[PDB]
């Protein structure tokens, strides 16, 4: 409640994402780009893989994921499947004292599924994960519960009974302002629509309420935020329809709003049975995947580092 | 919108509206505007501009009736005004230039210490007691509790050497705020209305100085005609002396620095 | 300097020495600024000062 | 020409930085020493700006290039030259307008002064206009030098500088819960109210009700004493005001000289210093 | 080195004035004015008294009250824990009904306290531009306030009244918090076009901006030559001065033109009413009128064009 | 043209010419500092010996 | 009380109204903060466990 | 107190009412202030570890 001058010292980032002089800049602190890099760094691949031996579904008793893989790959894929993953726990995370072909773990049954998640992406949607594609360390980051997940938020206390509105609050969720405070549950899980930009100058055409815009809003909010770039990024502001006004980032962010809905609508969410309460939300519910979760605040997690690249049994075949 | 005529629509009508109307009123600004001080004076140059009217483009308004207080005559605009005199001569006969205050400026009464000639009858209170009068009359007054009573402070010419001292500090009845004290020269032993508005204080030291005049100048300065009491006409009478000392107090002043 | 001393009688006492005491310190705040910005960060940049790189990670 | 009794005040010099040889009048304005040079700047814009319409984005013949206030606008260069003067047709001719404009409104700014002196009055109006000043300044100088770039500024568009805030503006989101940008709006706010109570007042009192006096102070200064209870004064809103505007613009100037070189995140974040307080 | 008129140096004081009287009708004045040095090294230390009629109560009353709506039903969102309250305060708020109950009164719950709360901020205001025509001539004085108080009071019906149930949306009309109302601006500005497109607002701001300018300017000058009563305007207007004489001057050797301590406070008074004037305008056409500003402004010629140096794709088109 | 120039303080005070000047070169003096450290060589951080703030 | 002893002439400086009545509120604030604070993370006894769950048991 | 010999001098120059009740908002706020970063960060001896909840296990 008291006026202020920025606590951040100059001079910051400097990316002329518009023509000379028109708007669309953006600006980063030094000191923080630093930093986090620094952190979000990539843990470098596993040694040189085997190419030799027969395969998998072969030798092993119950292997649908990795079938095609040499004995050897196979096994990288294991050891990282676990660094990536609990290297605090050890194999025995999503394994049996011994016994190896059990699927007697939730922890294996989804971590199965989370092997159908990750190749499918890293070459259906290569659109949006490109190149570098995703792998465990991704959301994992050397924790077995991804810190970066998103069970729909209950919303701030209920007084007696009665507090519907869902916009007045002030929740990083979104970059901190009164908004939905959860646009993703109606928006990243479902699949709510996001435009609001009247078709025609004059009116007899979009009739979205405002307050839908003003959902639009919040989302755009936490999608800017999860990445971590102004809405310049994406938007030509006066534009923020205007796609042959947009820039490429926008559309390569398109279909991301909807890679999600399927990692959410059709993994995450299904998985729900198999995962305990203590992964379930107050309504009943999994932690989904938000942008955040993997991007954390970047452009390209681990910015571009991509260690998926360096794992063949980590693409749809 | 600068082409000519492309696109047609409702909305785009009405900015046409307010963004024509304003045209309008602009003009009533104009007139209302020339009310006073018109018309101009002399032919040192014309009317800069677009179309050169023979004098402004809104032909002026009519008389207005000022209405005065109880006991006022009436004051009305525009209203025809008597041409005054200009003791000062041209420096050059080029129109535009400057005019040298005769003899001396300090009173000369030109332009840094000129002033007109408003109605001798001191301005009065709401009922009928005159607004500002010294303290003295201003009995039922009483200095703000805690500010420092100037009543006692020696006056100091921008020379800073002393120039008589303060007696009473004219006061009003309209709202408690401080606009004369009385300064009993030191030469003259006479008393000079000092203009707050003119008033450096220096609680510090109860020193009042005013970079203003010289020391001396305060037994030049336009003597009140009744001192339990001020009239309109010497309220800018007072005044206007000091303000010469502006540009007048020292040759340095007045001309250029670099 | 020799000279020099005559100066003097034109510049004012106050006005100059106090004119200058707060051209050091803005020029002096202004110095170490611009260079901490990129030459040379020897704040958060380097060892043995480095327990915050080294250390909170 | 002279108004009805300008023709006594006309006085010979009370200069600034010399002048005393072009002081003397035109129409109705005093030249002086910086009558003189704004004049040359602004042609030296006004018209060199033309050259900008002439030539426009591509260049004088792309259909891009146009005469239309609406859209016609010279554009900084790109971030690329940071400190550097551009090609004229790239940015520099940008630079070069805005050079002048500075001193266009640093001449007049103290030519301003030069009068406040003939006219032996008060300086509280170049004082005041200074703020106006450089709030141009620390808009498109004190903050693209922290950002290493002159093409870093604004445009010079009738319009097209409106984007230039929508972009600059979004580049934090919802630049509406910066802590100034609040304040200084706050005050553009104030101001236009006690303004419009003012200047209403006044012209209210001074040709009041029908078959009615020239009303006094001992009526004004009860005015509001009445409907809202008290009464800042007379001399005083005449204080309040330059205080407001003078302010509000002085805000905005940090408003906009922080926004970037002294923050980077989304200014809606910045309030959660406010959060994070170790209380609730 | 001229003492500039900025903190009445020293003051003095006098009795309590309970301004001049009133006719037949105008209830007794109240209170028991007092001082403040404080505030008095501004403006007149004196406090009240203060007039309170009818509408005087009856608009105050409707005054505390919607804040006494606007108030609870916020405090309730946080669970009633102050602490918080106190915390999320300027994101906390109030909003209206939801699109359904388009104009409908909204349950008292979805939106409705909002929509009660609002009726009582909307006579309340009403009511107080009565407190004013009324307490106004009841003084002799003529009608230049009541009057712009309306050009705001308008503006705020375009966001309200007018427009919002001008458009069968117990949503379109703005929340009731600082932050959510400052989002709802942003809100719109998206929702339609963009409004920097609008020219009734891209107008409707030169003029806050010529407040911000002139009230800006006369307030110096005034000063400037405050010493020569230019401050005293009143008689000024009347019997003119050096006042006048200085100043006015000043203008016409500098931006050439000039007017009378009289015109100016026009202008003021106009500039003022000549906002929240445009201001309605624009957010009364951006709605039921042109629906995105952006498309209306280059449709018409207005819109600039820049070249391209980043562009997009369209999946609605290729997909 | 010195040879008759002085002359010059019989019409300009000490004080006039004599700070301003300062101020001035202080302006011009700074004003230039700055524009060169920006392109032909931008010493305070464009090359070596990066040693200590790089190898450091 | 090893300063206390001479401390006495601070009535004399400090205006006993203006200390009496400031201390007034200082420790008024003072203890309405502390208690809302650590009532806030701490221990908020109110909503955060025993005797009886009157929400919890008694509302479902 | 060895500078006093040298130190009393120091009250002709600087009022004691300006400084005495100055410096006694100096410490209240400083104190105030530090009590709020530290606690807010280093270690947040209230709401931050031991002896252990009791709210949250109580609650349970
Ligand atoms: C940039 C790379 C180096 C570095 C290189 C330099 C260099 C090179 C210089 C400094 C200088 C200074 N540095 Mg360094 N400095 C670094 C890191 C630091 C750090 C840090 C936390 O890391 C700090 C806190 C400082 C702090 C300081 C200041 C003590 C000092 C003077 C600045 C000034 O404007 O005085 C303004 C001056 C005044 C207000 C008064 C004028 C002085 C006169 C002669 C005496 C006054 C007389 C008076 C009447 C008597 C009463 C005395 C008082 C006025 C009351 N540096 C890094 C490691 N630093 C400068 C310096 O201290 O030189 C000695 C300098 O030249
Ligand atoms: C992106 C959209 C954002 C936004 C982005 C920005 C950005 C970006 C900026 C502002 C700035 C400002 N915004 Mg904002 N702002 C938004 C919404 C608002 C709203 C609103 C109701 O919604 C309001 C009231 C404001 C209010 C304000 C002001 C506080 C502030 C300063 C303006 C100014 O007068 O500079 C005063 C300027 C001057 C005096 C210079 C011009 C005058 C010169 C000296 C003379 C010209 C002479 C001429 C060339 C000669 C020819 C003669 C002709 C007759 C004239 N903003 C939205 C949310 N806002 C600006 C700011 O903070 O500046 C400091 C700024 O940079
Ligand atoms: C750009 C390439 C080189 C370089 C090349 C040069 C060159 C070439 C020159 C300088 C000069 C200067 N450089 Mg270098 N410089 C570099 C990097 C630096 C860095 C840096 C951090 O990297 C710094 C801090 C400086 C700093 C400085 C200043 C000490 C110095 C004078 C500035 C000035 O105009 O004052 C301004 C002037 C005045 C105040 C007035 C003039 C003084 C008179 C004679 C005394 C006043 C008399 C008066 C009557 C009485 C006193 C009253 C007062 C006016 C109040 N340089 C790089 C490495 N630098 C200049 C210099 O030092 O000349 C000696 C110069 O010619
Ligand atoms: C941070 C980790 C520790 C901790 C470490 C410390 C440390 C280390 C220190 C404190 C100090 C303090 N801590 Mg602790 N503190 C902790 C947890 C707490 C908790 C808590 C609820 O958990 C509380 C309520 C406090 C509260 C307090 C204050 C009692 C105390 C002084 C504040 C001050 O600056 O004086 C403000 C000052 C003044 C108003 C005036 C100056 C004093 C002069 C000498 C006397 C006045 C003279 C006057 C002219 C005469 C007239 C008399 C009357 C005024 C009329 N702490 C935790 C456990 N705390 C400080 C302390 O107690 O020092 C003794 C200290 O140094
Ligand atoms: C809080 C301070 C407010 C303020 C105060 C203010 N303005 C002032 C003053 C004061 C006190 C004056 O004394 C001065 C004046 O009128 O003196 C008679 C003035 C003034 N305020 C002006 C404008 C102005 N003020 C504005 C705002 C404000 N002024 C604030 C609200 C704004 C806007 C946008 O909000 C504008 C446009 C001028 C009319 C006048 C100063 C005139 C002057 O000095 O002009 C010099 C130059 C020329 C006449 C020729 C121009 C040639 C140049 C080379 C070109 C410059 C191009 C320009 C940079 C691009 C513009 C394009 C945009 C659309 C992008
Ligand atoms: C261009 C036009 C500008 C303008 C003009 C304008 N405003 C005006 C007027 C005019 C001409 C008036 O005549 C009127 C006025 O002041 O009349 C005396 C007014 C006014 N402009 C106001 C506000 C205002 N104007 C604004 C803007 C503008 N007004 C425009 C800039 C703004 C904004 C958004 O910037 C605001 C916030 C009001 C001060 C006043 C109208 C007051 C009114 O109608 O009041 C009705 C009665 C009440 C609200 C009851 C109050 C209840 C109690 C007296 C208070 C108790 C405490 C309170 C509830 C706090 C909570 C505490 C709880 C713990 C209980
Ligand atoms: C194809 C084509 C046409 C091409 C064009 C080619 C051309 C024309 C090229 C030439 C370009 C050039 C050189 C242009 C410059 C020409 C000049 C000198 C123009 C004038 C510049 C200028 C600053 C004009 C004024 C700008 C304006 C109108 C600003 C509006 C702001 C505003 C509302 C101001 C109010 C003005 C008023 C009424 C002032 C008077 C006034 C005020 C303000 C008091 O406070 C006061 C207090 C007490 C007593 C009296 C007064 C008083 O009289
Ligand atoms: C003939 O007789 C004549 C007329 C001459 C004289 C007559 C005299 C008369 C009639 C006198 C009458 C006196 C009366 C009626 C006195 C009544 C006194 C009462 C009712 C006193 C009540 C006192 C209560 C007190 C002092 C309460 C103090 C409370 C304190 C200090 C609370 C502190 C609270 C804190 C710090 C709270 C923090 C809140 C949380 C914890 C929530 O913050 C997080
Ligand atoms: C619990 O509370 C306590 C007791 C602690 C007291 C504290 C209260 C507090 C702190 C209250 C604070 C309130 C605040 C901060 C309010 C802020 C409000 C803001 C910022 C509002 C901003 C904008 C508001 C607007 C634009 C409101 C517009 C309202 C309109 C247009 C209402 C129109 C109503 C109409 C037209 C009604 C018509 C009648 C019907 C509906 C019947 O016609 C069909
Ligand atoms: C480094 C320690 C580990 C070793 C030695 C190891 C070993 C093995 C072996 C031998 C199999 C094939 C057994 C069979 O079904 O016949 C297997 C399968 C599997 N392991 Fe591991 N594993 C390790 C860690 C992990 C971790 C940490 C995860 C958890 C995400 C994991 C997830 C799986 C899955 C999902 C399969 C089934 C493969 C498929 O369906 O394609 N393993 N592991
Ligand atoms: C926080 C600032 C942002 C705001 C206010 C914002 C606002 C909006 C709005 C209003 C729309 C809908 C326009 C329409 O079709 O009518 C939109 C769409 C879109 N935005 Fe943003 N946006 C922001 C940031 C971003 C960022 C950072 C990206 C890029 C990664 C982005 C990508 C998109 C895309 C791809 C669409 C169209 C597809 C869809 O979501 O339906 N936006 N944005
Ligand atoms: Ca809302
Ligand atoms: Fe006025």
């Amino acid at each position: 409640s008291v006026m202020l001058l920025g606590c951040e010292g100059p001079p910051p980032g400097t990316e002329q994402i518009g023509y000379r002089g028109v708007g669309m800049e953006n600006y980063y602190n030094k000191r923080q780009r630093a930093l986090s890099i620094q952190a979000n760094q990539p843990v470098e691949s596993l040694p040189a893989a085997d190419s030799t031996g027969p395969k998998a579904s072969e030798v092993y008793q119950n292997v649908q994921v990795l079938k095609d893989l040499s004995v050897g790959e196979f096994t990288r894929t294991m050891v990282a499947v676990t660094t990536w993953v609990s290297p605090k726990e050890g194999c025995n995370y999503c394994h049996v004292p011994g016994n190896w072909a059990s699927d007697d773990i939730y922890t294996k049954v989804v971590s199965r599924r989370m092997f159908e998640l990750v190749r499918a992406a890293n070459s259906d949607w290569k659109a949006h994960v490109a190149e570098t594609g995703v792998t465990c360390y991704t959301c994992h980051r050397g924790n077995p519960v991804p810190k970066y997940a998103w069970v729909t938020d209950p919303g701030p206390k209920y007084p007696s009974g009665l507090k519907p509105t869902g916009q007045n609050y002030g929740s990083k969720t979104v970059a901190y302002a009164s908004l939905p405070f959860d646009p993703l549950t109606p928006f990243l899980d479902q699949a709510n629509e996001i435009r609001i930009t009247g078709n025609a100058a004059l009116a007899g055409s979009n009739p979205a309420s405002l307050k839908q815009a003003e959902w639009t809003f919040g989302l755009m909010m936490n999608i800017s935020d999860s990445l971590g770039v102004g809405c310049t990024f994406c938007h030509n502001t006066r534009a923020f329809n205007d796609w042959t006004q947009s820039t490429p980032k926008r559309t390569t962010a398109w279909y991301a709003i909807r890679h999600v809905r399927d990692i959410n609508q059709n993994y995450i969410w299904p998985l729900n049975d198999v995962l305990p309460a203590s992964r379930k939300g107050p309504y009943g519910d999994p932690l989904r995947v938000s942008c955040m979760t993997c991007h954390q605040a970047v452009n390209k997690p681990l910015y571009g580092a991509q260690m998926a690249k360096d794992y063949p049994g980590l693409y749809k075949t | 919108s600068a082409g000519i005529t492309h696109y047609i629509d409702a909305a785009q009508i009405t900015i046409w509206a307010f963004w024509l109307f304003f045209f309008g009123l602009i003009i009533y600004l104009r007139r209302e505007d020339k009310r006073e001080g018109y018309p101009l004076d002399s032919d040192r140059t014309e009317r800069s501009g677009g179309r050169v009217k023979v004098v402004g483009f809104p032909d002026l308004p009519d008389p207005k009736t000022f209405v005065l207080p109880h006991n006022g005559g009436t004051v009305v605009a525009p209203r025809v005004e008597a041409p005054v005199a200009v003791n000062a001569t041209p420096f050059s006969p080029a129109p535009g230039s400057p005019l040298v205050p005769n003899g001396d400026p300090m009173l000369s009464g030109f332009g840094p210490a000129a002033s007109p000639d408003r109605p001798k009858h001191c301005d009065l209170t709401f009922e009928g007691l005159p607004k500002i009068v010294p303290m003295r009359v201003a009995k039922e007054f009483s200095i703000a509790e805690g500010d420092p009573d100037p009543r006692g402070m020696t006056v100091v010419g921008l020379d800073g050497e002393v120039a008589g001292t303060v007696s009473d500090v004219w006061v009003d009845r309209s709202e408690p705020q401080i606009r004369y004290l009385e300064v009993e020269v030191a030469a003259n032993k006479k008393k000079v209305l000092l203009p707050i508005g003119f008033s450096r204080f220096d609680k510090k030291a109860r020193k009042v100085k005013v970079d203003a005049i010289k020391a001396a100048h305060f037994a030049n300065v336009p003597t009140l005609s009744n001192p339990d009491q001020v009239t309109l006409y010497e309220e800018d009478k007072v005044c206007a002396y000091y303000a010469g000392g502006k540009l007048y107090a020292t040759a340095e002043r007045a001309g250029p620095l670099l | 300097n020799a000279n020099l001393y005559k100066i003097w009688l034109i510049l004012d006492p106050r006005r100059v020495l106090v004119s200058i005491v707060a051209f050091q310190i803005v020029l002096g705040l202004l110095i170490h600024m611009i260079v901490l910005s990129t030459d040379l960060n020897w704040l958060d940049d380097n060892i043995p000062v480095s327990y915050q790189a080294l250390g909170k990670k | 020409a002279m108004l009805s009794f300008e023709k006594k005040y006309r006085v010979r010099g009370g200069t600034l930085i010399g002048g005393d040889l072009f002081d003397f009048w035109v129409g109705p304005f005093y030249v002086g020493f910086f009558g003189v040079v704004g004049f040359c700047f602004t042609l030296l814009g006004v018209l060199l700006i033309v050259w900008g319409a002439t030539i426009g984005p591509t260049g004088p013949t792309s259909d891009l290039q146009t005469y239309n206030l609406w859209r016609i606008s010279i554009a900084p260069p790109d971030l690329s030259y940071g400190l550097r003067m551009a090609p004229l047709t790239e940015g520099g001719l940008w630079q070069i307008i805005t050079i002048c404009a500075a001193g266009a409104f640093i001449s007049w700014a103290l030519r301003e002064v030069e009068i406040c002196r003939k006219l032996g009055i008060g300086f509280h109006v170049p004082f005041a206009f200074s703020f106006a000043i450089g709030a141009y300044l620390v808009l498109v100088f004190v903050r693209p030098l922290l950002m290493g770039a002159w093409g870093h500024g604004f445009p010079y568009g009738i319009l097209s500088h409106l984007d230039w805030v929508s972009n600059v503006g979004y580049q934090f989101l919802h630049f509406h819960y910066n802590p100034a940008h609040m304040l200084a709006i706050s005050f553009f706010f104030t101001n236009c109210l006690a303004l419009s109570m003012h200047g209403s007042l006044i012209l209210s009192v001074t040709n009041p009700q029908k078959g009615e006096p020239v009303k006094t102070s001992e009526h004004e200064n009860t005015f509001f004493r009445d409907i809202v209870g008290y009464s800042i004064g007379a001399l005083a809103i005449h204080r309040l005001g330059l205080f407001l505007a003078l302010s509000a613009a002085f805000w905005s100037a940090v408003c906009i000289l922080i926004s970037g070189p002294f923050w980077t995140r989304g200014w809606p974040e910045w309030w959660n210093w406010w959060l994070e307080l170790p209380l609730w | 080195p001229e003492y500039q008129n900025i903190f009445t140096a020293v003051q003095v004081r006098a009795p309590a004035y309970p301004g001049v009287p009133l006719p037949k009708g105008n209830l007794p004045r109240i209170g028991r004015p007092i001082f403040s040095y404080w505030l008095g090294k501004i403006g007149d230390a004196q406090i009240g008294p203060i007039y309170l009629g009818l509408t005087g109560t009856l608009s105050i009353f409707f005054g505390l009250v919607a804040i006494s709506i606007i108030g609870f039903n916020m405090l309730a969102s946080v669970h009633w824990d102050v602490f918080q309250f106190l915390k999320h305060f300027f994101w906390l708020g109030l909003e209206p009904p939801p699109p359904q109950y388009g104009l409908r009164i909204p349950p008292l719950s979805e939106g409705g306290w909002w929509l009660m709360a609002g009726l009582f901020l909307t006579l309340s205001i009403l009511l107080w531009w009565v407190r004013t025509y009324k307490r106004a001539e009841a003084l002799g004085m003529s009608q230049h306030l009541s009057w712009a108080f309306a050009a705001a009071i308008f503006f705020y019906l375009v966001l309200g009244f007018i427009r919002p149930v001008m458009m069968g949306s117990w949503a379109k009309a703005v929340p009731f918090g600082i932050f959510p109302h400052l989002d709802w601006t942003a809100a719109f500005s998206i929702r339609y076009g963009n409004l920097y497109y609008n020219p009734f607002h891209m107008l409707s701001i030169a003029f806050l901006y010529g407040s911000a300018l002139l009230f800006a300017m006369h307030g110096a000058t005034i000063l400037s030559v405050s010493r020569f009563g230019g401050d005293r305007e009143i008689d000024q207007i009347t019997h003119r001065g050096t006042a006048a004489e200085r100043a006015a001057l000043f203008w016409r050797w500098t931006m050439g033109f000039n007017v009378t301590m009289e015109s100016i406070h026009r202008w003021a008074w106009w500039c003022a009413v000549l906002t929240v004037i445009t201001a309605g305008i624009g957010i009364l056409l951006s709605g039921t009128v042109v629906d995105n500003w952006y498309l209306w402004a280059v449709k018409h010629g207005m819109a600039p064009a820049y070249p391209e140096v980043v562009t997009a794709v369209n999946p609605y088109e290729t997909a």
